[PDB]
């Protein structure tokens, strides 16, 4: 292994090559933001609940950014369900869906932003970096719309036309590439449980579980959505996720500061 | 059932990027091509990268940046050769268009032109999947991903060798090479060896919703294109998985 | 005198939020009329908001955002039913455009296809007007504004419902609601109850320049749009205040 | 009055009803940037005159700072009046005007931006926010065009095609929308008068006054554009205004210290 | 040898920015002609600055900003006298397009509708050259160099004077002002007078690819510009040094 | 000379009247930013060679920022040759090379930025200043791609399609109309040498030497664009420049604290 016998085969051989592939993977690992931390504020289960679920988590938000570098998304919620139920009956297909639940993430985005803009947190709509880097070094936060740029190229799922990567992939594969140190889904659920907890009387709280543990029990499409699990487990740098309950006072400031609080998925 | 068909009447053409790194030797006699297909055909090029790809991912992965810092900048060389290939076809009207712009309003702009040239890369940027360092979502995934979507009439793939071979045509296993008239995506993809396409194609070709089948010609030939456009096997068919009433 | 005409052969069309709202069985009606329509005028079809800009409204006003923070959060909701109307229309050849180049660029548009669809609400965002705490300049609003200052041959408003009711026809006082055939823009300005347009439209309509008379038409039945635009009286005509010669 | 009842308000009955504009007038008030205040570098009146009015004006901006979060605004002038004719004349429409002249305010606040730019200060050309609360927080001022972005959908005066809302309504309206504290309008004139001091040999300075005052006299179309007065008394956050001169020395700093130079115009 | 010509069926106009400073009067005539003229041409209408330039000059030379930040103010008043004749001829199909879409997407454009209205001035901005305290590469300069580079058919400089004099025909040496029929960029480079012409357009049509010959006519009298686009000699011919095979 | 005489030649003669251009000559001179410096990272000669040249460079950007205000710009290199090479052979014109060029040196800006972003260092890529304000007042340095945005507007060499004003050009184009104290080109060589030092067994290295002497000697075209020597010449705030090997590790660092490395060039 070189880099001379890495550009040599670059130059001569497809990049289907499997010795191309694996000459690649020798490269160096370099984290564009490794100290910073991705929060996805859900949609249905947060923002769209209005003042009594927001507020707190805004007051976490001020007060975690002291000792945290922040990069906070947002979910879609039930305005994305009523457009993908009007463009589902209609036939269009998923890469027109992606783009009307595109608009509904930018929507929260505005509406988070603007309760943090007097702490001098901005909304990364206008430009997709260089607004975070500076921002993430005076301010130690931003906020930006969890919903992934694919729009009409949306790689789309096995049957149906609603989208498979929305706002909890679009956050993971920001918090992969960046390289940060860790990845926060904020919902409105103690975490993982063994049914789900809103339509079952008898379900049991998971503390930890990996995603090969959690396809053979089939848990795959429950509280994350179910491509994001094999996101994970394909991932270099972010591998292990938190999922906690935004609506219990403290919980984001704890998770922040190590805390074991929700569930916890790890990649294997 | 399906979704429906947005451009219907559209025809899809993937020019690859290392067509394009021949020069003037292989792009004017295409050009020449792509001028007198214009009246038979509404045209969306889209065109890929190239070597100048492979020079990007060599410094970037010598600098260590992860795979959504090299999907974007590989991404660029695409649209560069889209430029190039869209200024030669200018006197014929045709531009080169944004992806905004391909994604909200094509429709316009092939009422108002025969023909426009677009990046065939797909704007995953910095939201490229993981698990290589090398971007898997490329020029053929992308065109193929676009073409259908839009539910177009066919989407047809321009390399510099007539199609697929059991084996590299050009590499050191080249005396065992034999020629693949017609394969079928979940074929290919329980195969090894090196691809004259992304494997990742082969990927969203299994969940394709309308385009059947989807032909690799070779554009060094003048009149295979032509050919190809109309139907006609002079190449490589790859069968998707796609049933048709 | 008045100011000249800019599009004088244009013809505006305001599609309901609440039109869109009811899916496939009000838009694929609505839609294979808009086709059968695009020989016969030059059309710019623009949306409402509809039920997502109240979802909107009630999350916004939970949180306390001010009137100028709402109105660009609605105006997103009539831009989603834009993409929504134009991606049904994108065979024809219409694409959706955004508001900058309705504002400059609508002329070669309209020279490239015979329709395009854009978002009914104005660009106030942020600068929209005090008073209350639901923003005034809305849908039915930024569609004569646009209309008027073109200069267009006319804007027709496109319900849910056969026109202008003396009360809600779909609310507690139905029994009690008399249809209007015709009224004024001072007439409906000096009432006080519900009306199913902007109370912001008849105030510009008071010092519009060239729109005499605008007709809300139940977009429900299919056919009555076709008949507006050829000057029928099958909903309630709204008189503006303005002269013609 | 219930957070229930508004939504069903807003579901069920038109944004027209008078019961749903009722209940939606009872919800709270959050101010986005309530420290801020916004000052207009009026156009005609200082940026016209070149280095003698805009340098001082310079000086105290970068010394304000220090204290006081500051908006600043650019008025347009006599390149507009120019283009105002030049349009009118062809008889072009009130929304095509009002694109003409954003770009001469949007000049405007390019030259002022470049002497500001060694201290910091950004202009907001480029984004509408997000460059607004990071730059409020690290740098304490931005500059902005004071043009309201309606263009072609410009609301039209009772006759003419002038636009009747521009720099001192534009902002205004922010000064109201983003809930700050302060505005303050700078003129080349001490205050408001009984008549124009420019063309009357005996007028009489009026240090405050209230709008429905001003309509009694025949003052509504004066220092300020008159819709300004009327937006002015509609207003919920931003209840008065300060007219002060420019061309004093110390008049924006002392302005911005409480002190009463001026005219002050209330909304009751 | 020589560059390819991109678009050698254009044909681009330059209007002088005090022309448009005339008002009504200079612009109705003006646009009359530009309307009969859209069925003979294919037009790219490029506008001057004017008198509000020679305003931001002396603001900014006031306020003591370098020529790079001059150069783009007023840059800025060709784009709003482009506004000004593209909405006077919008029921024409004709709008204003930007620096951006002018550089990629003109020929589509062109396909769309007969003529598009741009700025002149070339997008330098803050790079402009050192030298002077007036920014050099201004509208004629702009408009010759995106005609060379484009490959077209010619240039056609509308100015408010008949052609090139040996003198100022308005200023204190107007007697003694004689009318140039006929000259070349290297004979005016090496004279030391003003003129109605950038000096930098002279030292561009030195270095000139294509454009063999630029025509200064005057367009406050009707007819000159249609005689001018057909190679009639009514005003003051600069020869480039272009030699034709 | 007067401000009311420099007024009426500006309204009544035309802008090539030698009187009114001499009176424009005698204005005030304001730096935008005097107290910034403008680098320039080669791309042939440092990006294109990997992290052996890139990884010591970010260092030394990143130490010296601490006492420097800095606008780092990038070269194209290889990949750009390669384009003109294919461009050139079909005969297109230097206005579509140009924007071919502009596109690799906005990749080397990439790069180059996201190997910074962790340290607040933002890249220009999204508006043109104001992003550069704010980031210098911060971050005290900014990354930005060399190219001229001269685009299809390019002005052509006397022969030939490849444009002669690259990222040599642009970015002493922006040091000097952004009146900067320094301006420093980052290569692969010492200097300037009385020959081409990789070509040549006996060359000479030249400390400091002026453009009429280079012009004297034959070395026009040598280690900066021909073009850059008469912008030079024509400048009135960068006279002079420093051309500094960034392969020897602290030689940018030598350089901004005033250290005679390299070879200076100057205007006469
Ligand atoms: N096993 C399980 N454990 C916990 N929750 C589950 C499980 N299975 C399903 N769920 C449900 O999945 C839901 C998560 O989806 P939800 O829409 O709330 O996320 P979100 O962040 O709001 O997404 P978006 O922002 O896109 O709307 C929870 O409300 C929960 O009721
Ligand atoms: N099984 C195979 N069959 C045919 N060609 C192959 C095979 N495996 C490798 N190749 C090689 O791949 C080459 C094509 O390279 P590649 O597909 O990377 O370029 P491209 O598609 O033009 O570029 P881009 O993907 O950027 O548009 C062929 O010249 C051939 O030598
Ligand atoms: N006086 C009235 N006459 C007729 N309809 C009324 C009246 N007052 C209230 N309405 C109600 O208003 C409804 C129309 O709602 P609305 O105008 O808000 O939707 P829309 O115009 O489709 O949406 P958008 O304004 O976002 O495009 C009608 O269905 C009707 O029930
Ligand atoms: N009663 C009055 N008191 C004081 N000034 C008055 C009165 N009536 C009219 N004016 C005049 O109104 C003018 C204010 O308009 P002016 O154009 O100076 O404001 P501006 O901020 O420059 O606007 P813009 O920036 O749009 O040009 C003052 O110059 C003043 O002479
Ligand atoms: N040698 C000359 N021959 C002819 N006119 C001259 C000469 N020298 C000066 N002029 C003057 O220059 C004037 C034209 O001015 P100018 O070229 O600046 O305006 P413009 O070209 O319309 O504006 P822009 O360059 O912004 O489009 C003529 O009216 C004429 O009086
Ligand atoms: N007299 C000379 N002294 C030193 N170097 C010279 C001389 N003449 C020619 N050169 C060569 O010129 C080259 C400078 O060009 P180079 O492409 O490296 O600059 P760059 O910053 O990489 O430009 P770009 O970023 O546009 O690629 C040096 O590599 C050097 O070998
Ligand atoms: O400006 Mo478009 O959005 O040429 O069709
Ligand atoms: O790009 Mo336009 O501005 O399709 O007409
Ligand atoms: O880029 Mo365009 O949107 O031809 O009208
Ligand atoms: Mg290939
Ligand atoms: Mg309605
Ligand atoms: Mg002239």
């Amino acid at each position: 292994n070189s880099t001379a016998e890495l550009e040599e085969l670059l130059m001569q051989r497809s990049l289907t090559d499997p010795q191309l592939q694996a000459a690649a993977a020798a490269a160096a690992d370099f984290r564009i933001l490794p100290d910073a931390t991705v929060i996805k504020i859900g949609g249905q289960s947060v923002i769209d609940r209005g003042r009594a679920a927001v507020y707190p988590l805004v007051d976490e938000i001020v007060a975690a950014r002291k000792n945290h570098k922040l990069l906070i998304g947002t979910g879609a919620g039930t305005r994305a369900r009523h457009l993908y139920s009007i463009a589902a009956g209609l036939g269009l297909p998923a890469g027109v869906l992606a783009q009307l639940g595109s608009s509904v993430a930018d929507q929260n985005a505005a509406m988070l932003g603007q309760l943090l803009a007097k702490h001098g947190i901005p909304v990364v709509g206008g430009a997709g970096l260089s607004a975070v880097p500076l921002s993430l070094a005076e301010v130690n936060a931003v906020v930006f719309s969890g919903m992934p740029p694919y729009k009409l190229w949306m790689r789309p799922a096995a049957e149906g036309v609603i989208p498979p990567y929305r706002t909890d992939a679009g956050c993971f594969l920001l918090a992969e590439q960046f390289g940060c140190k860790q990845m926060i889904f904020v919902k409105d659920e103690d975490g993982l449980y063994t049914a789900n907890p809103k339509t079952s009387k008898d379900a049991t709280f998971i503390p930890r579980i990996s995603v090969d543990e959690m396809k053979a029990k089939g848990l795959h499409d429950s509280i994350l959505e179910f491509p994001v699990l094999d996101l994970l487990q394909s991932a270099q740098h972010v591998r292990e996720v938190q999922v906690v309950n935004g609506l219990v006072p403290g919980n984001l400031t704890r998770a922040l500061a190590g805390e074991h609080v929700g569930t916890i998925i790890t990649a294997s | 059932k399906r979704p429906i068909r947005l451009l219907p009447w559209l025809q899809v053409v993937k020019i690859g990027g290392r067509v394009m790194d021949r020069g003037a030797d292989a792009i004017l006699p295409l050009v020449e091509e792509l001028r007198k297909l214009l009246p038979e055909h509404r045209l969306l090029i889209l065109t890929g990268a190239g070597v100048r790809a492979r020079h990007v991912f060599s410094v970037g992965l010598d600098l260590g940046l992860p795979v959504g810092s090299l999907a974007p900048l590989a991404a660029s060389e695409a649209g560069q050769n889209g430029h190039i290939l869209a200024a030669m076809l200018a006197s014929e009207g045709v531009s080169y268009v944004e992806h905004p712009t391909v994604a909200d309003q094509l429709a316009i702009h092939l009422s108002a032109t025969r023909a426009v040239v677009g990046s065939a890369f797909p704007p995953y940027h910095h939201h490229e999947f993981p698990g290589s360092r090398i971007p898997p979502h490329r020029a053929d995934t992308g065109a193929f991903l676009l073409a259908d979507a839009f539910g177009a009439a066919g989407l047809t793939i321009v390399e510099n060798v007539d199609g697929i071979y059991t084996a590299d045509p050009n590499g050191p296993d080249r005396g065992q090479a034999r020629f693949l008239p017609e394969t079928s995506a979940t074929d290919l993809a329980k195969s090894e060896g090196p691809l004259p396409v992304d494997r990742a194609l082969l990927d969203v070709m299994a969940t394709a919703r309308h385009i059947e089948r989807v032909q690799v010609v070779n554009g060094l030939v003048p009149g295979r294109l032509t050919a190809a456009l109309r139907g006609e096997h002079v190449g490589t068919l790859i069968r998707t998985g796609v049933r048709p009433a």
